[PDB]
């Protein structure tokens, strides 16, 4: 606090020194289980190690990752940052502003881009010219390759979305993993590893089914990071804007009535917009669309099959208009 | 009751629920993208 | 109780700097921010002020504008082809000062 | 104890700083078009410009 010099009431306010806490949990059981039976195992199993053992603890590492996946997507973001295709560098720049003007630590910084992200990253003219990037030995032209703006690292990931990119402090996010214990019921189980992580392996056979069941498992937890007043600022999220949408392969005809025709819708970026779309019919009575995309024409005669994607910038939704000839 | 019974509910988890800092987050597959879950939300307690 | 103490005192200098009794606002283009900052140091040689002692201290938003700008991010515009401005998000020098990035004043300013 | 001053000139103007701030041609409401849950919610707005200050 400040007073005056001289000030005829002598008060000064009491400070207040008040701690707080969070809690971090263990919260999800990560399997993969299988079951033979006694033909199979004596049979068809030639190799267990490779025909069985090697793909489960594979699985349970994409399962892993995916679970980091959703950590790192599902955060509490208030706001994402939308790139610019033409113009890339500025939601960058916006990024490293947003995490600095909270105080966040430069150093142990995490950029993961995804696919569609790091595309957009080399075809922007801005790395991709050689002059408006110095860079002579251009690499976004050569090898479509940009690996560093903004001050912060590209790392690419197919594991999230194309069209996201997210930077983090290494505080941000937090993982937990526990490896659960052979009970003394079990028979001696294994221990096997996935990305570093310990796994339970057990194995029960059942005298009902004639079979065997074998459990590879893991025990896991995740936090975000947030803030003493509840807000989010150790990591932002950044998502590629879209300003129109297509319907691939235009103009289309059904071969019969039964037939049914999966449609796929890619916004000017490139990015398959599909599962964010609403599909319509002009004429229902002549075809009928699904909220999947998918179009079946129960009656001949030709109908409009409309694709509305409302984009990552809000506001009103693309329309990409489509027409169908059912026989 | 039975060993044989259906298992109960956990103790541990109905504090762990009640504590609330089990994290909630987005379904990344919903679109439009959802709002943020009020436990994603709350602010850090004062005391513990 | 001293960072209680610091952080005041800066703050203390902050709103000695940010109210004081400043004429004129000179306004930042973010398009094309350069411009803005000639205008500063000729209003200050116009003054008479000496050349030396001079210290630039700009906000948060003004540092993100001066990056995003094609003078600096594009390196035929700007001669450095190792690109700071855009490998980086840094801008060190314009209008012969050197900037010096503070999160205690307004953002903008 | 502390005191600060600001050298103004003999003439009372102030020449020896200069301020500089950062134009805002457009404000936004993050979020664009909502609705509320219920009457008792209540949303703690937030408006930036276009150079992504809190204004």
């Amino acid at each position: 606090n400040r007073r005056d010099l001289r000030d005829p009431d002598r008060t000064v306010i009491a400070s207040e020194l008040v701690e707080h806490s969070f809690g971090v949990t263990l919260d999800k059981h990560v399997y993969a289980a299988l079951k033979f039976t006694d033909e199979q195992r004596t049979l068809d199993i030639r190799d267990y190690t490779k025909q069985v053992l090697m793909p489960q603890v594979s699985a349970v590492a994409y399962e892993l990752e995916d679970y980091i996946a959703e950590l790192i997507e599902g955060a509490p973001y208030e706001e994402t940052i939308l790139i610019d295709p033409a113009d890339t560098v500025p939601a960058f720049i916006t990024a490293d502003q947003r995490m600095g003007e909270a105080n966040v630590p430069t150093d142990s910084r995490r950029l993961v881009v995804g696919s569609a992200v790091a595309a957009a990253l080399a075809k922007d003219k801005q790395f991709r010219h050689a002059d408006w990037s110095g860079d002579q030995a251009n690499a976004a032209l050569r090898e479509a390759h940009v690996g560093r703006l903004a001050g912060m690292n590209v790392i690419r990931s197919n594991a999230i979305a194309p069209d996201k990119a997210y930077l983090w402090h290494r505080t941000a996010f937090i993982l937990a993993y526990r490896t659960p214990v052979v009970p003394e019921g079990a028979k001696a189980g294994a221990s096997f590893s996935a990305n570093g992580v310990a796994l339970r392996w057990l194995a029960d056979y059942d005298y009902s089914q004639l079979g065997d069941r074998t459990l590879l498992d893991v025990f896991t937890g995740r936090k975000v990071v947030t803030e003493v007043d509840g807000s989010f600022v150790r990591a932002v999220e950044l998502q590629l804007q879209a300003s129109s949408i297509t319907i691939v392969g235009g103009a289309f005809a059904l071969a019969t009535t039964t037939g049914t025709k999966q449609l796929k819708v890619r916004d000017d970026n490139g990015t398959d917009v599909t599962a964010r779309c609403t599909f319509a019919s002009s004429a229902g009575t002549k075809a009928t669309v699904s909220a999947a995309g998918l179009v079946t024409g129960v009656a001949a005669g030709t109908a409009d099959i409309t694709a509305s994607y409302v984009p990552p910038q809000g506001g009103t939704a693309k329309t990409a208009t489509v027409t169908v000839t059912v026989p | 009751g039975l060993i044989s019974d259906p298992v109960e509910v956990d103790p541990i988890q109905v504090g762990r629920d009640e504590a609330g800092w089990v994290q909630e987050l987005r379904d990344r597959e919903a679109w439009p993208k959802q709002e943020v879950p009020e436990q994603a939300k709350k602010p850090a307690k004062v005391g513990n």
